[PDB]
């Protein structure tokens, strides 16, 4: 499948100085697996996945320095960044860093991505060709010609080419099935309106992952209204989609429910 | 494993 | 940008029987953010609290919970603090959503 592997980096300062915090997220196929926090007592990069828990105390060691070298890196690139937006400190600050790659099906690497956001607005970015940065606004560029005169985009081009990748390989091989699926739960609810009218909620319980498709009719979209994707709190997921009916006339809708861990499309109608 | 940072902003 | 938030619970809703109720709260940005529960006006004491984490659009969510059980009568509700907005935001349990 669309393997892939991120890991989100940020820093946070808030008024009443000393230092940033700096937390930083890894994630293999879109679920968080090692996880690293400032704030903590003992500040270590912990497992998040029983899978990771196969990985030996060098392991760890290696990777609480790397990232006590971007709690580094990230206090100074954000005392920059206060600099050229000439603020006014005792505020509260805000920088991010998607960092990762994405796997074909032959575990070919596809694309890499290499992007800052600063007060959640972009900043710069790596573009696909991996050699040229694309830079919104003008403190941005100052930072575009540091790094095309440092090579800065050669130093990453590595990182996402080599070391990405090998490590996603190992990572994918640790994690055998720990793909593991849940199907979707659905029942039809019935809640009637106001004016000889009723509604049609089809909820979709204890899935996952996330991704899924709620239709219902034939075929429009136009008048319903659904909800965000919502986790249950235990792994799994819920959401739930609606639509307005006149009264008695509710026979004709179909709900149509669309998951990968599914043998095949499911569709229900509420059965009072 | 992470990607280390090179220059700053 | 303001937060969205979410009342809803784990299990389809019994009256009587225990459950655990998610206030979910995404979309925001400074990541630095405030929930409390509420059971009838008043402050749930032990909440449990999902680890900062942020979307690929750059902006956060947070998931929180508690045990609860559903009556007839009983409010729940849960009320939303960040830097985005005036005043603190407020949305109520419906059992049907």
């Amino acid at each position: 499948g669309p393997h892939s592997m991120r890991y989100f980096e940020t820093a946070v300062s808030r008024p009443g100085l000393e230092e940033p915090r700096y937390i930083s997220v890894g994630y293999v196929d879109n679920k968080e697996f090692v996880r690293f926090d400032s704030d903590a007592e003992n500040p270590r990069y912990e497992p998040r996945a029983p899978w990771m828990e196969q990985e030996g105390p060098e392991y760890w060691e290696r990777e609480t320095q790397k990232a006590k070298g971007q709690e580094q890196w990230f206090r100074v690139s954000l005392r920059n960044l206060l600099g050229y937006y000439n603020q006014s400190a005792g505020g509260s600050h805000t920088l991010q860093q998607m960092s990762g790659c994405d796997l074909g099906s032959d575990w070919r690497l596809l694309r890499g991505y290499l992007q800052f956001a600063y007060e959640g607005r972009d900043y710069i970015a790596l573009n696909e060709d991996l050699k040229t940065w694309t830079a919104a606004d003008m403190a941005a560029q100052i930072t575009r010609r540091k790094w095309e005169q440092s090579g800065a985009a050669e130093h990453y081009k590595a990182f996402l080419e080599g070391e990405c990748v090998e490590w996603l390989h190992r990572y994918l091989k640790n994690g055998n099935a720990t793909l593991r699926t849940d199907s979707p739960k659905a029942h039809v609810t019935h809640h009637p309106r106001s004016k000889g009218e009723v509604t049609l909620r089809c909820w979709a319980l204890g899935f996952y992952p996330a991704d899924i498709t709620l239709t219902w009719q034939e075929e429009l979209t136009q008048d319903m209204e659904l909800v965000e994707t919502r986790p249950a709190g235990d792994g799994t997921f819920q959401k739930w989609a609606s639509v307005v009916v006149p009264l008695g006339k509710e026979q004709n809708y179909t709900c149509r429910v669309y998951h990968e861990g599914l043998p095949e499309p499911l569709t229900l109608r509420w059965e009072p | 494993e992470g990607p280390r940072n090179q220059d700053w902003l | 940008k303001t937060p969205q938030i979410q009342v809803y619970s784990r299990h389809p809703p019994e009256n009587g029987k225990p459950n655990i109720l998610n206030c979910y709260v995404t979309q925001f940005h400074p990541p630095h953010i405030e929930i409390q529960m509420l059971k009838n006006g008043k402050k749930i004491p032990k909440v449990e609290m999902s680890d900062m984490s942020f979307s690929k659009d750059w902006s956060f969510y947070i998931l929180a919970h508690t045990e609860f059980t559903p009556t007839e009568t009983d409010t729940y509700a849960c009320r939303v603090k960040h830097d985005s907005m005036a005043e603190p935001k407020t949305v109520y349990w419906d059992r049907d959503m």
